[PDB]
Parts: C-alpha cells; structure tokens; sequence
RNA sequence: AAGGU
C-alpha cells in the first residue's frame, strides 16, 4: 500500500517539528478552579448564577 | 434563469435570524423575535466569554505591545492545543469585541462532525482560568461571511460593538507552528496501522 | 431587530 509509505514521507519531512500533544505549555489556565471550588464541578457552578454570561 | 432565487439566511428573511445563522451569535440572544436554530450535527462550536482580553480590564493598560502579542500568543496556543485533543482541528477564531454577545468568543471548526460533539460533551465539565466553560455547537461554517469585512483592511467605525466579528489573529509564527504540529500528531496516529 | 447579497 502506498498509504504507509506517504506517512513516512511526512514523518521524515516533519523532523524538526514537535508534535502537538507534546507540546509543553508554560503557563496553561485549563482546569483551574477558584479558591473554594474544588470540590465543585463545572455543572454546579453554572447552575449556581455565581458565573454568568456577559448575556445574563 | 439557470436556478431559483432564495432569501434563507439572509437579512431579508423575516422569520430566520440572520446574524445568528452567519456569525452564531445575535444581540437579543433567547428574546429574538427571529429563529435561532441551534444544530444538532455541526463542525463548529462556540465557548462564549472565554477570551477576556486585558485591554478592558481596570489595570490592563500597563502592558506594552510587545507584551500584550505574547500574552494573547499564550492564549492561542492554550487553545488550539487543548482543542486538538478532540480530533483535527480546521480553524480557530478569537472574537475580540465588546458586545455582550460577542465578547470573548472562540469558535473552533473541527474537520468531523463527531469531533465537535465530543468536545461540547467535555468541555461543559471543565474549567478555565477559574471559570466554568460553556460549551455548544455553532452552525458558523464559514467564517469569511461572518467577520467583518471593514475591520480586516484599517478599523470598522462601529468600534467594539460591530455586530460582526472582530477576529484578533495571532502571530504567523504560532499559527505555523500549530499546523505542522498537528499534521504531525496526526501522521504519528496514523503508522500504528 | 440591523450592515452583509
Ligand atoms: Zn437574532
Ligand atoms: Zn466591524
């Protein structure tokens, strides 16, 4: 099959590149709860009116 | 002569809200007097509010422009890699305007209709810069009938408050950078077979 | 309930 060898060709072309889930993020905001929240899962939270929309 | 003439979607059409079927997002929101239909299978979603730029901030006019592109460069890049664990990732806009409708958008277009439900599915559980994020599909599908078309050459004179997306770009590096490097995550998920 | 066809 020619679908392995255009893989190859394109792994060897992308040597110098990092892939992207092996990209090491310095300072990412993902997952990061308020003081107090921890035990509170995004769900609630919304629910609760605590976090609106610029809409509401 | 060739085909029929149609007005669906469009500004003309009385009972479809247009603004809400080009750009995902209307003024009026729920209290429309239009229909804002809100797809079932879509490529593209929408995280409303989740890009607070610190120019509207009360102590977010210390940072020089050099700061301020490597700031919104980190939140770019914040996104694009976190979306990517969702499937292949086609476009990722940043809306920067002031209108509580648009404010902070981001609309992600993934390449299968299967790769934007699984995130709507994900991403409503989970937080960011401690806040909870929102999480929905959009039936954006192209965003050039979507920005604002006086905004990409000089500034739109609406300001902020352009009901058309101001979509902030990121650096030509990071936007690079970020195709290649999915390209090659995805050539790794691809030898194993 | 508009600027966008
Ligand atoms: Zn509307
Ligand atoms: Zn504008």
């Amino acid at each position: 099959e020619r679908s392995v060898r255009s893989i190859e060709q394109e792994l060897e072309q992308l040597r110098d590149v990092t892939p992207i889930n092996q990209w090491k993020r310095k300072r990412s905001l993902w997952d990061i709860k308020p003081p107090g929240y921890e035990l509170v899962t995004a769900d609630q939270a919304k629910m609760s009116g605590v976090f609106p929309l610029p809409g509401a | 002569a060739s085909h029929l003439a149609s007005i669906y979607g469009t500004e003309q059409d009385k009972v479809n809200c247009s603004f809400y079927y080009k750009i995902g997002a209307c003024r009026h929101g729920e209290r429309c007097s239009r229909k804002h239909v809100k797809p079932n299978f879509s490529q593209t979603i929408l995280c409303p509010n989740m890009y607070k730029n610190p120019i509207h901030e009360p102590n977010g006019k210390k940072f020089t422009q050099r700061e301020l592109a490597e700031q919104f460069d980190a939140f770019y890049e914040d996104m694009f890699c976190e979306f990517s664990k969702y499937g292949e990732v086609e476009q990722l806009v940043v809306c920067d305007n002031v209108g509580d409708h648009l404010v902070g958008n981001v609309y992600v277009r993934f390449k299968y209709e299967e790769s934007a439900q699984n995130a709507i599915d994900d991403l409503n559980s989970r937080w960011y810069s401690q806040r909870p994020v929102y999480a929905e599909l959009s039936p954006v599908t192209d965003f050039r009938e979507a920005c604002c078309r006086q905004h990409e050459t000089s500034e739109c004179q609406r300001g902020g408050l352009c009901n058309f997306m101001h979509a902030k770009k990121p650096s030509p590096q990071l936007l690079r950078d970020l195709v290649l490097a999915q390209r090659k995550y995805l050539a790794l998920n691809a030898a194993e077979e």
